[PDB]
């Protein structure tokens, strides 16, 4: 009940962590 | 007050720059990423502006010639308004609220092409509010790559150690115009926000004044944003606004705000001040594991309550008059 | 209308036998058990009084001279009030609220107790009230247990199959004086309601008069009960209870009336018309498998969410704040 | 969500179901 998701001001092509290790 | 820049180039902003509002606000520390204080700060879940992280350093000379001439030909999604509020809505949500008519619209556009409209609104004297709001992908052209491999990694990855948290999910480039607002909303998710160029005053509210900010129901679009108009507040469908109280910083280039997950904020580029960079940094937050409760668990719990009723309920329009229902003459 | 008795025994009770209140109602279905209506009402979980079941025939011999002779020597909850109301309450919740002092108390004793009891209070001409409610189990003697098994397992065995109904839980034995009310509440189990000595007149509302009837919050010890007092209704507190409209009979010796599962029941002895007795048969309600949901369904879940809301804050006390505000400004 | 308890007004010696098949 006190759990929780990770919706912010933007919507759901790499990215993040995703991104970044890619490029590294 | 405000600070003076190095060299004696003045004040890098003034009073009049800065939007009038019906409440106080305390200063938001501004410290060293040395300083003790900061890490406490943090680890507390509390706002602070660190002034020399060197976290995006090598986006300090990013400007539109240099981002057009580098940034590639993927697509980003630019925000037209009429208004110099830019309430940000979810669109996935807005089937389920046929009547709520947003006062922007997204475009998606290449790159020049959002320099090209900057320059027509210059041009014509044009009313117009453009904002860029577009995470960073793979599609950026190799000296961005190179920029971005140039952030200073090895400082945010050990605060992502430190404190436990989850995954980067992503990186939103803001490009505004200047007396651009985002209207106060929280988000779930950690963030370092870190000013490039221009300048942004930012007001955050911690997460136990959700009482006095009123966010929208959970499945509207404007979901985690604030329904009080800032510039013109409505005391009598919200009288706890008259109890808000905020804390308040100015950011300018090299700086980073930590914007602590759950704490709401307001972010508005100075008026007069021309166009706003801004690159964030947004991470999941720890996992959920004692009492007492802290205030953004119990927001946690609001937000699960309204989920779990529109699912049962099977129309999410259903959940207030349930809830209403559960609360007359019961506990109110 | 009152009925008339076999016999030319004139009307079984009169309209100055009933209390006055506030509100109107409609009668119940008086029906034969071999009538399809009957069946059609069970089955769609509407009230109905059946007057040919022979469901407690052998109890309908049943006086305190020949209980106190034959039901044993086990213990029976008797209930003292000061009042006429014998409003009930879930002594293990009454730790979570301090400040809730019952109009009445129980007493275990055994039934010549009680029978005594009762004596001492005619004679004296005192205006305490008593009400036995004591379910009925192994202790009760060997004439009594002829009796139960000579009740018509046949026609309710039947039901209970034919409805989908869980098992039968027990049998409430009620023995009240002329004048005990048992205030406006629902319970969560199927009931067939078995009249056996003297008159008691049932008013019941639809589970979908829970805004008009403000039951208690779910972990204070009147949970499922009616905050409003009928005797003197607070309509500014309670001002949908100008709402309310109850279905109402008047059950005599031989009558079963089926009070459908959620469904509020109000339940008075008639005045002046002697000691009465009652015998229940509560079953569980069938299993939870479309919609629309039924009104009975928003109760169940309405009753969830405050029962996890108590356990997710840790005190039942913080509930009603939360839900307030969770709905302040948002839903309301 | 939509499930449901069993509880009356009384308490939770054989009883009900029980008290039946042990008489019979
Ligand atoms: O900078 C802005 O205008 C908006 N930014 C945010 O709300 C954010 O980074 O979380
Ligand atoms: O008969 C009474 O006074 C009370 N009975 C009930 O509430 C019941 O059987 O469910
Ligand atoms: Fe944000
Ligand atoms: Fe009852």
């Amino acid at each position: 009940l006190t759990s929780y998701d990770c919706e912010v001001n933007a919507p759901i092509l790499l990215q993040g962590e995703e991104l970044l290790r890619a490029l590294d | 007050e405000p600070r003076e820049e190095a060299g004696a180039l003045g004040p890098a902003w003034d009073e009049s720059q800065l939007r009038s509002y019906s409440f106080p606000t305390r200063p938001i520390p501004r410290l060293s990423q040395s300083d003790p204080r900061a890490e406490e700060l943090i680890e507390n879940e509390e706002p602070v502006v660190l002034t020399d992280t060197n976290l995006v350093y090598p986006a300090l000379k990013w400007d539109l010639e240099y981002l057009q001439e580098n940034i590639g030909n993927g697509d980003f999604s630019v925000y037209s308004a009429s208004t110099h509020k830019f309430l940000y809505y979810d669109e996935k949500k807005m089937a389920n609220f046929q009547n709520f008519k947003p006062r922007s619209n997204r475009e998606e556009m290449k790159f020049h092409e959002f320099v090209e409209k900057l320059q027509d609104i210059q041009q014509r004297g044009g009313e117009e509010r453009l904002y860029l709001q577009q995470t960073l992908n793979d599609t950026v052209g190799r000296k961005i790559v190179m920029d971005f491999l140039g952030f200073n990694w090895n400082w945010i990855n050990k605060q992502q150690g430190k404190r436990g948290w989850g995954q980067l999910t992503s990186n939103l480039l803001l490009i505004g115009m200047e007396g651009n607002v985002t209207p106060a909303h929280y988000d779930e998710q950690q963030n370092f926000f870190a000013q490039i160029k221009g300048y942004k005053r930012c007001i955050l509210f911690p997460p136990d004044q959700f009482e006095c900010l009123y966010p929208y129901p959970v499945h509207h679009p404007c979901d985690r944003q604030s329904q009080v108009d800032f510039d013109n507040p409505d005391y009598e469908r919200f009288p706890n606004f008259q109890n808000v109280v905020g804390y308040e910083t100015v950011v300018g280039p090299g700086d980073v705000l930590y914007i602590p997950m759950y704490w709401w904020h307001h972010i508005e580029s100075l008026l007069n001040g021309g166009i706003t960079i801004t690159v964030n940094f947004w991470y999941k937050g720890a996992p959920t594991p004692e009492y007492p409760l802290k205030a953004h668990q119990k927001v946690a719990i609001m937000r699960n309550i309204e989920k779990m009723l529109g699912e049962a309920l099977g129309n999410p329009q259903e959940v207030g008059p349930l809830l209403n229902t559960m609360i007359k003459g019961r506990y109110n």
